């Protein structure tokens, strides 16, 4: 499309939201009032770089959808894929697994760092 | 320069009061600020009796003595007077009328009410032989 | 055997607080720094702003704890001080005044302005020159008991500056907009009060044009409701909190100050000057305000209708303000740079009975409520005596036309009183003037990180 | 009213240089003075004015042989090239803002 | 070839010659009263680098300086042959001629890139 | 079959306007906040800056609509206002002045009527006490209050309250660099015969500018840059007489002078914590400040500029005439010299006429002959051509001598419609940006666009 | 065959300087702008900060050339100037004062000559009218008012415009943490016997500093951080006499004292819209301030300090003496208590000598004895030893009291070249920055360079 | 992974090779308002300056990446065993600080060379 619809399809299910990832990242990053305007610009830079830093360390530097080697844990949820992508939206899913986000974020760093070290050994055999 | 000439009843046979006069030559009395009066009796040191101002008419009579000295302003014809009431036989003295020096320092009691600091006696001139006897 | 995947750019948000920058159309490139609101630095938004109505979503709202209302208040104190710093202070003006009976070239209504003569400083410091100026009765106190001299009211609390004539504080609409990575949510239910769920939430880049208007009792030239009259309050049972009433139908108000008074330039020192009232050409006529009887009766009729459900089987009566200080007792507004403090006694002069007939053919048409009032040109604003302002006069008569938007009501609620419920006006806080405008907005933060289990696995090279 | 004291008389030889002094005494000694001269009758004369730092203020017809100095609460006056007509009474006075106290002086 | 030239070097050179000196410009990017102006100037250089890098991020050319795409060129944008493009004009004339159609072209690279990843995950979901 | 490719770091630029920051040289790190221009915060550029000489490229320059000089103005008003906030104000000086003639000791009766001895009421440190004080004030700074009165007052009292330049700071024209931020470049032209508008065949890119010194003047440019090839006449519209004409000279004309009086600085206290410095007295005689211009060096410059004006105005007689008159600010050559503001009438400079045909050998004019210029001192200065804020100049406490060079002239034309034949050119400081537009004429800030797209035969590789 | 590889995130650092930001716990969300140090804007650090000990690392430290201390000193100037601008000024107060002996009611004839009952003319709420008023001022704040005076005036009338401290805001020493941005690290030494310069064998990194409180003092450092192992002597050059010596004790000595009197807080109005506060009256008996220090506590402390200097000064006799004298600002121990500025004559503290051989056991000294230190109150203060500052401390109703430790001492040495044998140590506040040098002696700011390169046996693969 | 910022700084050469992710996490983490504003913008500049260098070298997200330039024996005479198990990162950057500019410039040229020939390989079909 031609994007420009911010936070579109928020009420749609997660499966139907797989094609609705373009319109979010495009909008980001793009005297009493001057000081507040200057504070507005630097805040957006910090918000954009914080997300970008997490993408880089996870290996998903430019990939919108990327797969990882860590496995999901049944303690977090038991819901089947049919009831995940066709029954409930993105807003509720983040709320449900909100406590475990800190533990999950740590697991991403360890596995990706493991992919660098063993690949170096493989590339050192010739 | 300024010149001071004094005239009046120097010889007073009936001792009731005393009135004196000092004509001023040159600078007008109204201008050039302060003017003074000085007594001098034959044998005891000279004393100060009172003060007169030129512009604002602020009379600083001698605080040691009570209301016994009066000064006229007479700005119309360049003149100033001296009158002392109830002269005593011990008041036989020679009088000198004075103009003061110009140290322009003005203090302030109330809003838009200024007055100059006192200054050293400058000019002085002649005298009158007075013998108050009765 | 599910694994972990990361989706970037997901429509999930979390509430947060952030700063906002102004925005307004560059309608007038001229008038250098003339606008007090400083719309020159405000970026134009869009000739056709992008809109996206969201479906299948419900979000809670609470305007009472909204950070935007506080942030808007945090600005207007700073804009006023910025525009008043390069202006002359009226410290030397606080001198002895000699006022008397006003001479006109009506013997009970002309005692509002006094002809005063005060000592003034000419172009040189030592010399002083007699000058005369006209001051209202409200701005002078009689110094000492049984005296013929007066003094300004603000010479014993703070130094007073004046609003420079080069700047005009007319309410130009402005837009408050959030930075990138942040969005605001707009509700669309026409019967939605301050707190509750919204079933038609829509996102917007930033809010519509908002006119910063200072008022105490009546809201002017504001937005209009869609469906019906909406009454919003944090706690209905609590009588200590104010009640805001929004009107979907506007009633015309015409307030004028008929007099042609010369604007005299007066000097009070080297490079120090202000402007005062010169003289009166004609008859002394007090200012007045025009309110239609039928329009105001119809407005007060329907507001009691909806107020009956929040207080069932209770009689509803309208009464004037309690009294006290003039700042909150009367209805204060602005008109071409002139401040008005107007007694609203003729408006709140009724009682609503739920049972009866109230057809409009009985009320005679072309009837006007006249609101007798006066001009106060020294104003303490924000309900704290820390700052002072001096409004210069405007030559000739002035008039203003506006349409009333909302009502600011307070409930007394007598503990021993049953049946009749007494409602009184009150400007308990000035933030309520903007809470009625930002009632359909909320600042929220965007989190574009989302994770979910799936069957895919990252390929590894061998 | 500052009170100034002085020696009743001074002794010196003819043709020498006299060193006339008068002592200043008060709670605040910062008040300045001004010297004078009293001849036999007629009218005494004003000579010069003293201030802090030895500010010489010889006004009318005073030669350069009338130097002076200050030392604590007492001020020194130096006179050179004495003559027969130079013998007289010299008075040191204060100003304040009233009550001119004058000086006792010294007669030679 | 001619990599050690100055900033903006070979600006007037041919299109093909300028392709060998694209590194000199990339290095120079991101290189009181004056304090506020310097702070504004220091801030201004940040999103200037960030706005450009956002476009490369969504096109898949996150780190690659020279990269191909899958969108097809349209003859209405430019008809001249490749021999006359790379050897007869500078970068000044090329951007000016297609300056009308820049906004349209920016749209197609997005649509192709998001198409290139949703079909990729289906390939990776077959095992 | 052609496909689109994306190129990064391409040399593509687009015109844009931006802000610039200061830059200077580490000449001296000493002194305490003495510099008004505040070069302490200006970052040093480079001991040997990087410049690249571009070629094959032609760029159009238009400096008459340039944001460089306009932004450079916005700094000067900010620097001057910033350095004068912690300074005393001359509000108590608005008092009655008892002025009369000056007195000279034993050791000219038509030349000493310039400085008037004046006495006034002066409040001391305790506020509620006044003592008489005296100072020497110039004729131009006093208005005689009332008709038939011997009492004067300050001219600037009734206009606006205005402050004093603090002696702790100095404002000598130190050269300063304005340097573009990252991602923005400044294009420098190199054609010697390039006037205000036109294409440039030797456009070269630089990191940022060279040394530009802020000098304030109205009629003649002082200590500026010199041209390379010859004299260039620049104007926005030569046929329009209301627009100033800037002339750049490649030959430097040296002007050297001084004010010949040794005057002691006297400190006068006017209030609690407020003190100002004024003229104390005059030692020696009273002599007017004069300036020298060499005769041989002057018309040799004026003849060359006379020839160049003949090309733009063919077969017209060229003459130079003195200023029309009016206010003192623009009629006289106003410049600065160790903090003292001078005002010299240039009636002895623009007097002659130019004939295209004839002889102009130098040996006809005798050497070692200098043109004297009468200069007057005014320490109550209002500038920016508006009645705003003062900049009170303190005494020098000595005898200042300053040596300068004339760089260019700011000429205006009468443009008589009915008049035919002779062309009259008169100097005029209509606007003061032209004092600085002669230094930024070859400069233009541009924005870099590092994105480029072109079709090619390469194809993206898609996994299968 | 080896190839170059790139490592990201390597632990290597390089010394540099950078700007920091404050940080403190949000203990009190109330008291709007009541804190001068502006702790409200400071971000809370951490309930449990990250302190981590590095191993097998040696780093040099030198706080005599540290930018950490210099940034702190520049801040305190800005923090004070920010909170004093929205306050009334004492310019209208500078009028003639009629001061007379203080009258005491029925209920010491050589000790009451400290406060004077001064009367003056003050402007009421209307400028034209004036009404007499009375106030109490200390003898240190008045001068004989030059010649022809039987009256007094304020000390700083003829120096600068003198301001006042607002009573709505307080400047108690709330500890603050100075913290570095991302990519900047602060190192912390941990050797207990580490003097001013030298490598540290127990360097440990930290996010940023611990609680540091700004305390203004001249001779004795108050309520500071105690040393760990023993007293350490810090100096840039021991042999140089002109440089101060900082002594850091591991044991604290309790100093407590009061200003025993009830002062009525009288509100007086000067000018339109300005009110300042002064001492109202006396209720009871006038008694001078006095500070007590335990005999055994102070005598024991000086013994270890003397013998610690014995190693640095072998074969020399060490004695302690009072200040040289002169100006009151540095010859006394000036400290803070509730907002009233004190000036304690420290002469009986340095009332002894130390010998290398002898007996100094605690049983000889009689306990429960103390040294009384005479102090004088000065409510008009010039800070930072510059001619343009005032901080007028408003009186506080009722008597005040304080409780603080003794942590550091500032010592100076005579060092007579001809003098041999005995040497004299005197207290002196040579530099104001020395007070913060005792809390930033183990801290250093450093950059992080996460780029590292080294040869390796792996080669980048090229697709074919 | 339980180690933290600047950990194993005094450790050996190769011991810190497995402790690189912990530092990268720590990166990018009114009188006081202006200084905090200046502190934040400076931290952004420090992070972007590093990220630009890794971007042009082709190691956009790689933590350890092999290149194609050859190490010069003039830069270092020590062997791999005497480098990787004998010293720390302190002394390594100290000794090769003279040659940092050359290695950065040589690596820039090689990376650009790796792309121009790659494009010609993709043009054969
Ligand atoms: C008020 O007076 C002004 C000034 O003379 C005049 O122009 C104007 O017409 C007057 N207004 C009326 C209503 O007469
Ligand atoms: C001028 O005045 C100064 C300052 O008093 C003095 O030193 C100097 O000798 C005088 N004469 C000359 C010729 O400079």
């Amino acid at each position: 499309a031609v994007f420009l619809g911010f936070l579109g399809a928020a009420g749609s299910t997660m499966g139907a939201a797989s094609n609705t990832l373009t319109v979010q990242a495009r909008q980001l990053l793009s005297g009493v009032w001057g000081f507040k305007q200057l504070q507005a610009r630097v805040l957006a830079i910090e918000r954009y770089l914080e997300v970008q830093q997490l993408l880089g360390i996870w290996g998903c530097s430019g990939k919108l959808i990327c797969c990882t080697n860590v496995p999901w844990n049944s303690t977090w949820s038991n819901r089947t894929q049919e009831d995940i992508w066709n029954n409930m939206t993105w807003m509720e899913w983040e709320r449900e697994i909100g406590n475990y986000t800190h533990t999950i974020y740590s697991l991403l760093e360890e596995s990706q760092f493991q992919q660098e070290i063993n690949e170096k050994d493989l590339l050192a055999l010739d | 320069q300024v010149q001071l000439q004094e005239s009046g009843p120097g010889l007073v046979r009936p001792s009731e009061t005393l009135s004196l006069t000092c004509t001023v030559s040159g600078g007008s009395i109204s201008d050039r600020y302060y003017w003074n009066w000085i007594r001098q009796r034959p044998g005891k040191p000279l004393e100060w009796l009172g003060n007169i101002y030129g512009f604002s008419e602020r009379t600083y009579h001698n605080p040691s003595f009570k209301s016994r000295v009066t000064i006229s302003k007479d700005t119309s014809k360049n003149q100033f007077f001296l009158s002392l009431s109830s002269v005593t036989a011990a008041d036989t003295a020679v009088y000198y009328c004075v103009r003061d020096r110009l140290l322009e320092e003005y203090y302030e009691e109330d809003y838009d009410n200024w007055y100059r600091v006192f200054d050293a006696l400058e000019v002085w001139g002649r005298g009158l032989l007075v013998t108050v006897s009765s | 055997n599910l694994w972990v995947t990361v989706y970037y750019g997901v429509p999930v948000w979390k509430e947060a607080k952030t700063t906002l920058f102004c925005a307004s159309d560059a309608k007038a490139y001229e008038k250098e720094v003339h606008n007090v609101w400083a719309t020159h630095a405000c970026v134009p938004t869009d000739p056709n702003p992008q809109e996206m109505v969201l479906e299948n979503v419900t979000e809670n709202f609470n305007m009472w704890k909204n950070d935007m209302v506080d942030q808007m208040h945090e600005d207007v104190i700073s804009l006023w001080d910025q525009s008043l710093k390069p202006c002359v202070k009226l410290t030397p003006l606080c001198v002895t005044l000699n006022c008397t009976n006003t001479t006109v070239s009506s013997n009970a209504n002309f005692e509002e302005m006094k002809n005063c003569s005060f000592n003034a400083t000419t172009e040189i410091k030592d010399k002083k020159k007699n000058e005369y100026a006209l001051f209202y009765k409200l701005d002078i106190v009689p110094l000492n008991n049984s005296s013929g001299k007066y003094r300004l009211i603000n010479c014993n609390t703070s130094a007073c500056t004046q609003i420079c004539p080069k700047v005009t504080f007319e309410p130009i609409p402005i837009h408050y907009c959030a930075p990138a990575g942040y969005a605001i949510l707009k509700c669309n239910n026409k019967t939605f009060n301050g707190t509750g769920p919204c079933n038609n939430v829509s996102t917007v880049q930033c809010t519509h044009g908002i006119k910063p208007v200072v008022s105490t009792q009546l809201l002017l030239n504001g937005s209009l409701a869609e469906k019906e009259i909406i009454i919003r309050s944090e706690n209905l049972t609590n009588n200590a909190k104010t009640i805001i009433v929004h009107l979907n139908e506007s009633v015309g108000i015409v307030c004028t100050r008929p007099s042609n008074m010369t604007r005299k330039s007066i000097r009070i020192g080297p490079g120090q000057t202000f402007y005062a009232l010169g003289d009166i050409i004609g008859d002394i006529r007090q200012p007045h305000c025009n309110i239609s009887k039928q329009n105001w009766n119809r407005t007060l009729q329907q507001v009691g209708r909806k107020l009956a459900e929040h207080f069932p089987n209770r009689n509803i009566t309208f009464n004037h303000s309690s009294g006290g200080d003039l700042e909150i007792t009367t209805h204060s507004f602005n008109c071409r740079g002139e401040f008005f403090y107007c007694n609203t006694s003729g408006l709140f002069n009724g009682t609503y009975h739920p049972n009866g007939t109230y057809n409009e053919t009985a009320v005679n048409s072309s009837d006007t409520i006249t609101l007798q009032c006066r001009i106060k040109q020294i104003i303490n604003m924000w309900q704290e005596v820390g700052r002072c302002m001096y409004a210069p006069p405007i030559a000739g008569n002035i008039t203003c036309n506006s349409n009333i938007t909302g009502l600011l009501l307070t409930r007394d609620g007598g503990i021993n009183q049953t049946g009749e419920e007494i409602f009184r006006p009150g400007g308990g806080d000035m933030r309520d003037n903007w809470r009625s405008e930002l009632y359909k907005y909320k600042v929220v933060e965007i989190k574009p990180l989302g994770i979910a289990p799936t069957k895919c696995k990252r390929r590894v090279v061998e | 009213q500052p009170v100034v004291t002085q020696s009743p008389s001074a002794s010196a030889s003819l043709g020498a240089s006299v060193k006339l002094t008068c002592t200043l005494g008060s709670g605040n000694t910062n008040y300045a003075i001004a010297w004078h001269q009293q001849q036999e009758g007629k009218a005494p004369r004003f000579l010069m004015r003293v201030e802090s730092g030895g500010s010489h203020s010889k006004g009318d017809g005073i030669p350069h042989r009338f130097s002076g100095s200050s030392s604590g609460a007492e001020r020194y006056l130096t006179i050179s090239n004495l003559q027969s007509e130079d013998e007289a009474d010299y008075f040191c006075q204060t100003w304040t803002t009233g009550t001119h106290v004058f000086g006792v002086g010294t007669k030679l």
